[PDB]
């Protein structure tokens, strides 16, 4: 039925004669058909939060009801496309309107109804049988790299009465008929799934395999795990490119909920040009990747819903028997949006203005990652790795967002106190930097690398010893000097990764192992006494200055042109030079 | 009991947030439970929060999503939330509301109880006397836990405290003097935890053959907050039933009550009460007191109850309201230090700032052994001196030290090597810990044992 | 705290 | 071999223990069915209605 | 008189039909008589900060009115006993219920009744003697050491009209007084 707007207050819209409306029922507003959703009920008089500016809307305008809550659209062709926070096809919209501006484009389908993909039914199916459902029933015959296999919506299982033959179809036509109950059914290649629900699964299993990244600091101190969860300061975007490039990531999802506009144009320009070369065939990484753009320009609820939309997409592709590596640009801006909307509702706030349920919502966003066993007759597994970003607030440690985040995230890394070098982006804060996956991965490490096992501990020993003695130095034995100069070298070389240069754009784990082994073996045979083993530190420095320069200049060996063998050989030669210097010391 | 039929309503004035306004209710009660039936056929449950006039507002555990303004219905239990309880609940697992998590059946109601609990008459409280074996050298030798002593543990985020709790549960028990260990039981309660550290508990506690004396509760982070606030009281009430109505000694373990405080903030925000210190209601002190003071022995009974909760300190701040108040209403604390965790010592316990207020009665000759107190005090003092001597060495150099300083440094080193480190499965008996302590003490020569009475030295030192 | 008290006071109408 | 033999033996033992527990349980159920049902039905047929105690005139 | 409950929100309770109520006047709420204090007055409506646990309280419950503010009971038998700060005793409630727990519905007298005390009137006081407030008129052996002498409380005075003889009395009346040509008010040792 129809309604009438009783009042307007910024992005809020009071209305009347809305008896029977649901809690999150979508609704169109005004003659512009602005999209919104129910928030509060007060009898027939309700309140609606809208997704676009309300300027010009008058009193008494029509209000149309719909029968669905917020939902996303699914099917072929999602990969390789770009979407808004409420799943608008930006590219197709700019194509149709042929104008730079975004009009009030209230009617456009997420996936084109004209492009036809070659559907192929599974051979094991037979028409007119009593299979009683099962998920997989067909497959898109080809895309560039990833075949978009098709499944049956959950909660809907039934016998078979007709299956379409092989052929090209536009996804607007029906290929399934699964009556099974005296009530006929029809399904195309397109599904609708509510965003805020959770797609059920058969089972969840513990982590059983690591995750590889290029960054040395993540790989050595706080390794990540496939199917894992992590948070990283937002002080970086190259990490998404690196994990897609090297790690075993099938599909990539990147979501900018509130990024700056220029950086978002930067990403849009640079991302498609990149390539993968899976097996010598140069293939664009965009083919295995989908985007959800949302700058600060868009209204509040677009930013609110971008995260949930992305998580729904990742879950859907997880069900398809793949591995997905998601990264969110930031969570602080989402929290600010929540603050703004809570203040709009005039619901009384908690500390720092944030609504009390912030922790509950952050829990809802998390606890959806992990390795799982999908729901289906064909057995398969899907992994979801979530990499959130906590942009540094003014109160880094005291931010409620950070406090709630540290109560959930399995593995966390953070920046130390803001150093004099504002460009010290690969820092480390030993106060709060930790991991929770050492137990489930040492068995894997033992079969590949074993030298690092005491070295990782010894590095921490050295760093904490320096941290203890530093304040005393500021306000003096030689061994103290050896410790602090080694720690300074470690911070100057092992940390402070560049990223924007090829020689530190990516680093294989073996390069890290070699350079760290050399850098720490420097200390392992220089701390045995004030001498080489049981002079002073100044004597050691004067004796081995060239050694220190070469230790520093390890970093420049580019993996791109220099293979692993050559860099290993150079490091080993430098180690031999260090040994020669030790013998003459 | 109740004999009148249950009622059903469809009058729904509106909804605001997680609360639902109804009207035209005859004699509504304060905290009576109700059920909800969405028009699509889903089931839900909730608790009446506030009542005024013929109107009555209700919170919903599973969320207020999908509620229809005119096509929903509700039913009134007409009574306060009661729990089914029985001694056979051992070996089971639940989700806070009592719904089984494993594949077992519903618990038979051997009895019904009120979850809110009751205060305890102070006249009946009996001073704790005995001690509970824990299998950890730090908790048993250097410190102690009596039959009734409420000892929290502080631990900053990201440090291994769940492992300590799990090992305590696995290796819990009583001192074998020569009405045995069968009387001992455990009630474990974990709240606001990740799905990891939950599968870990449910698997590992099964892998070590100990479900015969454990009653476990889990509440993941994504669960309703009202489940979180409800669960610990449920645990305490089942503990009280199993310990007092049936003669048992019960060790209750609570994990991360900071999340319980977060849920308390949630419910306070729902009721629109003005926040105070650090966004916490003032009455949270009395609330925590209600969750505490369910321990100690009682005359006319041979049982006991002992609480060992765990807390997450925000940014190592002792003056934060949570740990400060907890200290105001607890009898000691055990610290966990970051540097020790970085030193790859599996038990990271830092025994220096820790302190137990009831050492003097928990041990003695009739207890584990007579020499225990002397050994403990001497160990503590000489460790303090050893840390001081390492500080001395930091500047004065090794050549400027005496033989005594070398003894202190060597003793310190061997002490963290052996006394502190246990291993994830090494269940040490108390006598074994005292033997290790004596072996370490023997390094120093006879005369330096200033804290040791001479008779004990003659008996044990040789 | 004073701001919050005032907004509640006004909300009582 | 020792482990396998012991495991088989203990499996037989626990199976027999569960079986005899179930059998004794069934016997106890058989001992007391009519009394419980008679009590239940007899007290169910009772109604004895009343108004809410707090009703005022 | 009595009142009825109108609304409940935690330790707050707004009850109607409380016309004539007084500030800081104690009250009893519900079938289980929980103790509360008057905080706000508005028309006939009233507000009550109940400090005991609130649960199961329904609308329209009886509200007994206690015609005094928070006070303390006195007399013999005080010494050696245990109190919980609101005069509610502890020794007698461990007995007579045999429960480790304190019931919510506890309203026992602060000082035990049905105990004799061997009252001895003052031998210097005759019928007619004009006395003042805080005036001793008897002596009691509450124990073997200290004598708990009874005295008329302040804000009372005048010509005595009757004195009870020596003997044993179970906390009953002992003195009559008809000053100011009012009533012949009676006073026990409580």
């Amino acid at each position: 039925t129809f309604g009438y707007v009783h009042g307007v207050s910024g992005p809020v819209v009071t209305a009347c004669d809305m008896a029977g409306a649901a809690m999150y029922e979508l609704v169109r507003v005004g003659h512009s058909e602005l999209v919104g959703e129910i928030i509060r009920l007060e009898g027939d008089m309700a309140t609606i939060q809208v997704y676009e500016e309300t300027s010009g809307v008058s009193v008494g305008d029509p209000v149309l009801r719909t029968g669905k809550p917020l939902s996303v659209e699914l099917g072929p062709g999602i990969m390789g496309a770009i979407f808004d926070g409420i799943q608008r096809p930006l590219s197709d919209i700019s194509s149709q309107t042929q104008s730079i501006y975004i009009p009030r484009g209230v009617n456009v389908s997420a996936l084109s109804r004209d492009i036809k993909w070659e559907f192929i039914p599974s051979k094991n199916l037979r028409v007119g049988s009593h299979i009683t459902g099962g998920d997989i029933y067909g497959i898109v015959n080809e895309n560039s790299l990833i075949k978009h296999k098709i499944m049956l919506p959950p909660r809907n299982r039934g016998s078979v009465t007709y299956i379409a033959p092989p052929g090209n179809y536009d996804a607007s036509d029906v290929v399934l008929e699964l009556e099974f109950e005296g009530v006929k059914e029809k399904f195309s290649m397109v599904q609708v799934w509510p965003v805020r629900q959770v797609r059920p699964v058969t089972e969840k299993l513990p982590a059983n395999h690591p995750l590889l990244t290029g960054q040395r600091v993540l790989d050595a101190l706080f390794p990540c795990v496939q199917g894992g969860t992590t948070a990283i300061p937002g002080a970086k975007t190259v990490i998404s490119q690196s994990l897609s490039k090297y790690s075993n990531s099938d599909v990539i999802i990147y979501v900018g909920c509130g990024e700056r506009g220029n950086e978002m144009s930067e990403v849009l320009r640079d991302f498609p040009e990149l390539t993968m070369e899976v097996d010598g065939k140069v293939e664009s990484i965009m083919k295995r990747t989908a985007l959800v753009a949302n700058t600060s320009n868009m209204p509040v609820a677009a930013r609110e819903a971008s995260i949930y939309t992305g998580i729904t997409l990742s879950e859907y592709f997880r069900d398809m028997g793949y591995h997905v590596s998601m990264m969110a640009d930031s969570t602080s801006r989402w929290a600010e949006a929540l603050r703004e909307i809570s203040g709009r509702l005039a619901e009384m706030p908690a500390d720092s203005g944030y609504p009390a349920y912030l922790g509950a919502r952050l829990a809802s966003f998390y606890e959806r990652a992990g390795r799982v066993k999908c729901l289906g007759n064909p057995e398969r597994e899907g992994s979801v790795s979530i990499v959130g970003a906590v942009s540094p607030p003014g109160g880094d440690f005291s931010d409620p967002v950070t406090s709630a985040t540290l109560g959930i995230v399995q593995v966390f890394w953070g920046l130390d106190k803001k150093l004099a070098q504002r460009k010290h982006f690969p820092s480390v804060n030993w106060l709060i930097s930790y991991s929770k996956y050492m137990r489930a991965l040492d068995e894997y490490y033992d079969k590949h690398f074993t030298e690092f096992v005491p070295l990782r501990t010894k590095a921490k020993e050295i760093l904490q010893e320096e941290e203890d003695l530093a304040e005393i130095v500021q306000l003096l034995a030689e061994t103290d000097k050896i410790t602090l100069e080694v720690a300074k070298l470690i911070k100057d070389d092992f940390l402070q990764q560049n990223g924007y240069t090829p020689y530190d754009r990516f680093c294989p784990f073996y390069k890290t192992v070699g350079m760290l082994s050399n850098m720490i073996s420097f200390y392992d045979m220089a701390r045995r006494a004030v001498e080489t083993t049981a002079i002073t530190w100044s004597i050691i420095r004067e004796h081995m200055g060239e050694i220190l320069y070469k230790l520093s200049s390890m970093k420049f060996k580019d993996p791109v042109k220099d293979g692993e063998a050559k860099i290993k050989a150079d490091y080993a030669q430098l180690l031999e030079d260090m040994q020669n210097a030790f013998r003459s010391l | 009991y109740l004999s009148q039929p249950r009622l059903t309503y469809k009058t729904v004035s509106g909804v605001n947030g997680p609360l639902v306004i109804l009207d035209h209710v005859k004699f509504p009660r304060y905290a009576e439970i109700v059920h909800l039936t969405l028009p699509d056929g889903t089931k839900r449950s909730g608790q009446v929060l506030e009542v005024s006039g013929s109107k009555a507002v209700v919170q919903v555990f599973e969320g207020t999503s999908g509620i229809d303004a005119k096509k929903t219905s509700c039913e009134f239990t007409g009574d306060i939330l009661r729990t089914p309880v029985s001694e056979d609940m051992l070996g089971r697992v639940f989700n806070g509301s009592g719904k089984p998590i494993d594949r077992g059946p519903v618990v038979l109601a051997e009895d019904f109880l009120d979850i809110m609990g009751q205060p305890i008459n102070p006249q009946c409280r009996i001073y704790p006397e005995e001690m509970i074996q824990t299998g950890i050298s730090a908790i048993d030798g250097m410190n102690s836990i009596a039959r009734g002593q409420k000892i929290p543990i502080f631990s900053a985020a990201g440090l291994p405290h769940n492992e300590i709790a799990a090992q305590i549960c696995r290796q819990a028990g009583l001192v074998k003097k020569s009405y045995s260990e069968e009387n001992f039981a455990i009630v474990f309660a974990a709240m606001g935890v990740n799905m990891e550290t939950a599968r870990f508990f449910k698997s590992d506690f099964e892998e070590n053959g100990s479900m015969d004396n454990v009653c476990l509760f889990l509440n993941l982070a994504n669960d309703p907050t009202i489940e979180r606030i409800i669960t610990p009281r449920l645990a305490l009430t089942t503990a009280e039933f199993l310990a007092y109505q049936c003669e048992k000694h019960v060790l209750v373990i609570l994990t991360d009550m900071s999340s319980y405080a977060e849920a308390l903030r949630e419910v306070s925000a729902a009721r629109e009460e003005v926040p105070g210190r650090r966004g916490f209601p003032g009455y949270m002190y009395t609330d925590l007191a209600t969750i505490y003071e369910r321990a100690g022995r009682v005359e006319g009974r041979n049982g006991s109850i002992t609480q060992i909760p765990i807390l997450t300190m925000p940014n190592d701040d002792i003056t934060h309201p949570i740990p400060d108040l907890t200290g105001y209403i607890t009898e000691g604390q055990i610290y966990v230090d970051r540097q020790l965790h970085n030193r790859q010592i599996y038990p990271p316990i830092n025994v220096l700032p820790s302190l137990s207020r009831l050492m003097k009665s928990a041990i003695g000759e009739g207890m584990t052994r007579k020499d225990h107190a002397d050994v403990s005090n001497q160990l503590y003092a000489c460790y303090a001196i050893g840390k001081d001597v390492q500080a001395m060495k930091a500047v004065v150099g090794e050549e400027a030290l005496t033989s005594d300083d070398l003894l202190y440094l060597e003793f310190l080193q061997k002490f963290e090597k052996n006394f502190i480190t246990q291993g994830p499965y090494e269940n040490r008996t108390v006598y074994e810990t005292l033997d290790i302590g004596w072996q370490l003490l023997r390094i120093f020569p006879k005369e330096m044992l200033k804290r040791i009475p001479q008779s004990t030295l003659s008996e044990f030192y040789p | 705290f004073y701001r919050l008290k005032k907004i509640q006071e006004k909300k009582k109408i | 071999q020792a482990a396998m033999g012991s495991q088989g033996n203990l499996s037989a033992e626990v199976e027999q223990a569960t079986r005899r527990q179930v059998q004794g349980m069934q016997s106890s159920q058989q001992r007391n069915r009519e009394r419980v049902l008679a009590q239940l039905l007899g007290m169910v047929c009772e109604v004895r209605p009343q108004v809410h105690p707090n009703y005022r005139v």
